[PDB]
């Protein structure tokens, strides 16, 4: 919530790669991440030289910024 | 061995400072290198334009740096010390060297 | 990080502290220092402090005269930015009442927080010099080496038996 | 809050440097990692031994093979002493250089050789002094010559040793 | 006097890890790693991979 | 009072020794009264 609140909805700001303080990286392997992706269960991932969110996909399937 | 304070030093914290100073009417060049693992200043002393430094030592508080080297024609005969202005337990740091930063590096010359 | 004597935000006198820890205090956090630096800067009327004729705010220009609200806000908003450690000004609600002829504005200022560079001048030290040994421990050994081994053996005997 | 002695093995030396792989480009390739790990782990051994080269040279932990070198600089030769007590004599003689042989002072030096309650000292009217030992951990005859040295020029001394009170 | 124990720990710890490996192997679930880096399957796992 | 620790160490060593060398089967007894199996007892599972 801390990453979306102070941001007007009209800008269409995606939540793809934003960094969330407080969260811890997801340690599952590549196969596990692919499984969770099919579930529409987003994961916070420690990226190349950093860590960031992955995708704002809701349970239905549509990207969050659209909603 | 009467001695009188006659010079003070300051460091900007740059890890590879080098400058020229004049002491007892003689001129010398000094180099200061910062050590990461040992968090201490390394001082090199030598003549102007010399190929290699004459003396290299590690700086510490209340220790006579030049003590074992007053037998060379190109080494000052005075006293070089580092002592703190604040709490006595403070040890030499990177940015805390200077007339008001916390540590007073000073040179004093015997009376002759 | 500008140090200075702490001023009580509630009364304006020096913050001698609570009755249980009465004393004197220095402004350490950048927030507290900036608060009083703005307070004094705004409270002293321009030219009224001897030894510095250029310090203060020129209230006499506006008070008692027919003035435009927009001009006053610019000067109010400008004096704030004279401090070198002000990041920005968030909001500004300037309102004026004509019946009572009063003017009252609201705004907030954002400032970061820095490090202490050196603790030599303040209180404590961060090192952990060692403690001399006691009695003949140094020249003959220590009993703790036996106690720790006994405890390890006891805990290992405890582990193997299921519980 | 921090140790003043900075001479310590570097914590987690191996995982460092690997942190300098730019963007995980090679990570998970199991061919470059082994090549890098094999080289870096060699420095681990050298890095570790850098400490013992300084730690072990201190008189407290110096082994007899090199403790002789420390004693040689001070003029204290091994003679027939063995390692456990050769360390003691080195300490005793060195400590003698800042002493005055007072009653309080003498107790302090004997304190390091017999624990807290292992020694007591009686005093006599005509220069008589007595030493009592309760918990000796080393043979005393070879240490005896030094025990005389740190006493006034005119002391009259008796030595009695026993186990326990 | 008995401070030879300064050598005992290098064995006591080692037997601790050995007991740990024993426990995981015997009471494991459908593994263990030796100092050589090779794997030892637990019984409840070894019962699965064998020839049937 | 390190004699107290030395005591417990003395019989802990013996318990460990019997456990390691517990013939084909030995049942070492811990201070809690639980029963510890020799290695060769623990090896019945593979012994089939």
């Amino acid at each position: 919530i801390g990453a979306m609140a102070a941001n007007d909805p009209s800008y269409g700001d995606s939540l793809h790669l934003k960094t969330m303080p407080g969260m811890v990286p997801f340690a599952g392997s590549d196969t596990q991440r692919s499984n969770a992706w099919s579930r529409n269960a987003n994961i916070y991932r420690g990226l190349y030289g950093g860590g960031s969110y992955i995708e704002g996909k809701t349970s239905s399937g549509q990207y969050v910024d659209v909603i | 061995r009467t001695v009188v304070r006659t010079f003070d030093f300051e460091l900007s914290g740059y890890p590879d400072e080098t400058f020229r100073v004049v002491l007892d009417s003689v001129t010398y060049e000094l180099r200061f290198m910062w050590n990461e693992r040992d968090e201490s200043w390394f001082m090199s002393l030598g003549d102007i334009g010399a190929q290699r430094p004459t003396i290299t030592s590690k700086l510490t508080c209340y220790s006579d740096i030049l003590a074992p080297y007053r037998y060379l024609d190109n080494v000052p005969d005075g006293n070089l010390y580092l002592w703190p202005l604040g709490d006595i337990r403070t040890r030499a740091g990177r940015f805390n060297i200077g007339p008001l930063k916390g540590i007073q590096m000073t040179y004093s010359s015997l009376i002759e | 990080q500008f140090k200075d004597l702490l001023l009580d935000p509630l009364t304006g006198d020096l913050d001698f502290g609570t009755p249980g820890d009465r004393g004197m205090r220095l402004a350490l956090t950048n927030q507290l220092s900036l608060r009083q630096r703005l307070y004094l800067r705004f409270a002293i009327w321009a030219g009224d402090w001897y030894f510095d004729e250029t310090f203060g705010f020129p209230y006499r220009t506006f008070v008692g005269k027919k003035t435009v609200k927009a001009v006053l806000d610019g000067r109010i908003k400008s004096e704030v930015r004279q401090e070198p450690d002000v990041l920005q000004i968030t909001d500004f609600q300037s309102t004026m009442d004509v019946v009572s002829r009063s003017y009252k504005c609201f705004f907030t200022v954002v400032t970061a927080e820095g490090e202490e560079i050196s603790l030599a001048f303040v209180g404590e030290d961060e090192y952990q010099y060692p403690t001399p040994p006691e009695s003949n421990v140094q020249l003959c050994g220590d009993e703790g080496v036996i106690i720790n081994f006994k405890n390890k053996l006891y805990y290992l005997i405890n582990f193997r038996l299921p519980k | 809050l921090k140790d003043v002695n900075h001479i310590h093995p570097l914590p987690d030396f191996v995982r460092g440097g690997f942190d300098y792989v730019p963007s995980d480009i090679f990570s998970g390739k199991e061919n470059f990692e082994q090549t890098l790990r094999i080289l870096l782990e060699r420095l681990e051994f050298i890095d570790q031994k850098m400490v013992e080269l300084a730690e072990l040279r201190t008189t407290l932990n110096a082994e007899d093979a090199i403790l002789d070198e420390i004693g040689r600089q001070l003029g204290i030769y091994r003679n027939g002493l063995n390692d456990p007590e050769y360390r003691a004599v080195i300490m005793i003689l060195t400590g003698n250089n800042s002493k005055s042989g007072t009653r309080a002072d003498i107790i302090a030096t004997l304190k390091q050789l017999f624990g807290e309650d292992g020694v007591t000292t009686y005093k006599g009217y005509n220069y008589r002094l007595d030493i009592n030992i309760f918990n000796t951990c080393m043979e005393v005859t070879d240490i005896l010559p030094e025990i005389i040295d740190m006493l006034p020029l005119v002391t009259h001394l008796r030595v009695v040793e026993n186990q326990g009170y | 006097i008995a401070l030879l124990s300064s050598d005992a720990d290098k064995a006591v710890d080692q037997i601790i890890e050995d007991s740990k490996r024993l426990h995981i192997v015997v009471n494991g679930t459908g593994q263990a790693v030796a100092e050589d880096g090779s794997l030892l399957p637990s019984v409840r796992k070894a019962l699965i991979d064998n020839l049937y | 009072d390190a004699d107290k620790a030395v005591d417990q160490i003395i019989e802990d060593s013996k318990r460990l020794h019997i456990v390691v060398n517990g013939t084909g089967t030995e049942q070492a007894v811990a201070e809690d009264g639980s029963l510890l199996p020799s290695v060769r007892k623990a090896l019945i599972d593979n012994l089939y």
